[PDB]
DNA sequence: GAATGTGCAACAGCATGATCGCGGCAAGCTGCGTGCAAAAGTCGTGCCAGC
RNA sequence: GCCGCGA
């Protein structure tokens, strides 16, 4: 399996969307100032080198196209799961709670 | 692991901090008991005999002085022995017991603040288990190599 | 004015001209006994135990006459700090002065703060009670607001209700109620660890791991949101045996 | 006023400004309020 | 489980090669370490039961 | 798939019991011993034990007796 | 004399972490020994010390 | 009318001053010596067993 | 550790 995944074949692509398909994860940007600087999403893989964001969270980022970079953290357990999908979810905060 | 020093040193933990414990518990100020942890004053302990005080703070010149005129029952060290020798002498109930007494016996801005600390840290010491001698450490442990 | 006040404020750092206040009934008395020491000693005699103050003349005095002066009431013109108003008015005025004031430098710049967030960190600011009576093991000396109304009502629970002891709340700045709390793990990780670890070490404590900090430092679950079922069947099952 | 010990009620505390309904037994709302006061005055003009 | 648990990193990648998604957490070794830090000074700390 | 969680939210309305209760039925859903009571749409446990909870279906009081039923069982 | 577990026992159940001052009995009991030369290392064998 | 403490103001020392990333250098190399027993290891030498 | 750089 290791090695299959180093050559990287067309079944481990397939394989990798398959696990993909609802597994959260959460994203940060540098200055975390409040609790809306950090969000889970759904990941959906492009052909790129590059994260595409949703403009209307950018607001809850503080976050601008100009450069900036972010950081990608994966919620690797069924509570972890639950939590980002129940707790932190961009869905879920839309009023901010200040 | 250990090291065994041969020689009570003083912790730089308690000595040196604006609240010092052991600066606050022995009613002497940071400046002497500084002074005599590096051999540059003298402590004498006990002489009930002579005229010399529990607590003096004599010099070397008037060590010479005291040991011409009283010779014996002076007792007086230069290093942090002398401060665990004194430190292990008194007795901490005692103390308190006549700590308090004066506090509610004499009322007075001033010295009720110095009078609540020190009474404050010698029911600590009494009720927490620990030991004043232990303040100032014969044996010095080592970290893991690993860390 | 500008926005380091936000951070003077919950500092609760007492400004350069306090200005003092009255007690119960501010009857008109002037002077007595000035002589050197200040100016115009006012002497109310307010039917018992006359309130003495001294003023050092540099500063007005407002009121003249006797007036009924009631307690609280502006003797002498200027900016008031908050530890003056939590010993006369009252805990809610504190909160109020503090919520307008830190309210005016974020309204001023258009910012939209709830007051819940500024009340909730004012209540982290008025624990610390300080005690003025005794009979309860308690007597003059700075202990948690928590632990002193929980004796109270066991003591007042019992036949012998005079045992529970009247206290005296104080105000703390955020940097100085922080070091304050019972457990040791937490503020040492946030400010001076040298004096917090000596006076833990001295005092031999315990931290009992119940705040945020000292379980996420740990690495336990904290004990809110998810956790906060988990840290709750263990609490029993420790009150079980 | 809240009145309990180590914590504060859920009465006392109205709804969580996130979302509608009151809040819910254990939430952290002790960190949410000092973000919620330390997001700005990066924007305050001293 | 992600940072410093010696043995909870192999169990929780063995949990998640075998499919199990299950936490099984432990003791981070940087409280250990900063534990041995404060016993070499001075001061006792320990870990009561 | 679900994109919100506010109908598990009301179904049992915490917030915070429903990530509980929700991966109690992943687990059992996941590491065997228990098949899904709601059609499986080729998607995670995750998410099927959320349609089950909103269904009504899956809550604590009933999770518990069948943990009494099934160990009366054995 | 095999089948023996140290790494997974050695998480063992605790709370309300204690601090207080270290006796000289104490300290030594900590000690597996005592340390009296300043060398580290020994470049002729690239072992450590004694 | 001279004497004795309490309040007090200037003063010296301690503690703190946002977060997360990226790329390059320059180092940082640490301390005997001693003569002898006592031991251990080694080298020149002769041995038997296999082809 | 310095030096420069990005939000
Ligand atoms: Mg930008
Ligand atoms: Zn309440």
């Amino acid at each position: 399996a290791k090695k299959m995944v180093e050559r990287e074949e067309a079944v481990v692509w397939d394989i990798l969307d398959e696990v993909i398909r609802e597994h959260p994860v959460l994203l940060n940007r540098a200055p975390t100032l409040h609790r809306l600087g950090i969000q889970a999403f759904e990941p959906v893989l492009i052909e790129g080198k590059a994260i595409q964001l949703h403009p209307l969270v950018c607001a809850a980022y503080n976050a601008d196209f100009d450069g900036d970079q972010m950081a990608v953290h994966v919620p690797l357990t069924l509570e972890a799961q639950l939590e980002a999908r129940a707790l932190m979810m961009s869905t879920n905060n839309i009023l901010s709670p200040a | 692991g250990h090291i065994e020093l041969a020689s009570p040193t003083a912790h730089i933990w308690f000595l040196k901090s604006l609240p010092s414990r052991i600066g606050l518990l022995l009613d002497m100020p940071l400046r002497d008991i500084e002074r005599v942890l590096y051999f540059e004053s003298y402590v004498v302990i006990e002489g009930g005999m002579t005229n010399l005080e529990r607590q003096q703070i004599l010099t070397e010149e008037q060590y010479l002085d005291a040991l011409e005129e009283f010779g014996d029952e002076f007792d007086a060290k230069m290093g942090a022995e002398a401060i665990q020798a004194l430190l292990k002498s008194m007795d901490l109930e005692q103390e308190c017991e006549q700590l308090r007494e004066e506090l509610n016996e004499t009322n007075s801005e001033t010295k009720r603040k110095k009078l609540t600390k020190r009474i404050k840290l010698l029911e600590a010491f009494v009720q927490s288990g620990n030991k004043p001698e232990w303040m100032i450490l014969t044996v010095l442990p080592v970290l893991p190599p690993d860390l | 004015g500008g926005l380091p006040r936000v951070a003077d404020l919950f500092e609760a750092r007492r400004p350069k001209e306090p200005a003092i206040l009255a007690e119960i009934s501010g009857i008109v008395s002037f002077g007595k006994e000035t002589k050197g020491k200040r100016r115009l000693v006012i002497t109310p005699v307010d039917g018992s135990d006359p309130y003495e103050e001294m003023i050092p003349k540099w500063r007005q005095l407002n009121v003249f006459e006797g007036e009924r002066v009631e307690r609280g009431d502006v003797i002498s013109d200027g900016p008031e700090a908050p530890h003056d108003i939590l010993r006369l008015r009252g805990v809610h005025a504190v909160t109020r002065y503090i919520v307008n004031e830190v309210q005016d430098v974020y309204r001023l710049q258009g910012v939209k703060i709830n007051d819940k967030h500024i009340e909730v960190i004012v209540r982290q600011m008025l624990r610390k009670a300080t005690i003025v009576n005794a009979g309860s093991s308690d007597f003059l000396e700075g202990e948690q607001v928590e632990y002193s109304r929980v004796k109270i009502a066991n003591r007042e629970l019992e036949a012998n209700g005079k045992v529970g002891a009247t206290y005296s709340r104080d105000l703390l700045g955020i940097t100085k109620a922080s070091l304050a709390t019972e457990s040791f793990i937490s503020a040492a990780s946030f400010q001076e660890t040298t004096r917090v670890l000596t006076e833990a070490a001295v005092a031999g404590k315990r931290d009992e791991l119940r705040g945020l900090k000292e379980n996420v430092i740990v690495g336990r679950l904290i004990p809110a949101g998810t956790g906060y079922a988990y840290h709750q069947d263990r609490m029993r099952r420790r009150a079980a045996g | 006023s809240c009145d309990t010990d180590f914590g504060v009620c859920a009465h006392c505390y109205g709804r969580d400004l996130a979302r509608g309904h009151i809040i819910n037994k254990g939430e952290a709302i002790g960190v949410i309020a000092a973000q919620s006061i330390g997001e700005p005055g990066t924007q305050l003009t001293m | 489980v992600k940072s410093d648990d010696v043995n909870g990193r192999t169990k929780m990648y063995k949990n998640i090669v075998d499919g199990n998604h299950q936490m099984e957490p432990g003791m981070p070794e940087s409280f250990n370490v900063l534990l041995k830090e404060i016993r070499s000074l001075g001061i006792n700390i320990e870990l009561e039961d | 798939a679900r994109v919100t969680v506010q109908d598990a939210v009301e179904k049992i309305g915490n917030r915070f019991d429903l990530v509980l209760v929700a991966a109690r039925r992943a687990r059992q859903m996941q590491v065997g011993g228990k098949d899904p009571l709601v059609p499986e749409e080729n998607d995670k446990t995750t998410v099927i034990a959320l349609r089950e909870i909103e269904e009504g279906l899956i809550n604590n009081q009933i999770l518990d007796v069948r943990e009494r039923q099934e160990q009366q069982e054995q | 004399l095999l089948k023996f577990l140290k790494a997974q026992t050695k998480t063992e159940e605790f709370d309300a972490i204690k601090i207080a001052l270290a006796s000289p009995d104490m300290i030594r009991s900590w000690s597996f020994g005592e340390v009296k030369k300043p060398e580290t290392i020994n470049y002729r064998t690239f072992k450590p010390e004694r």
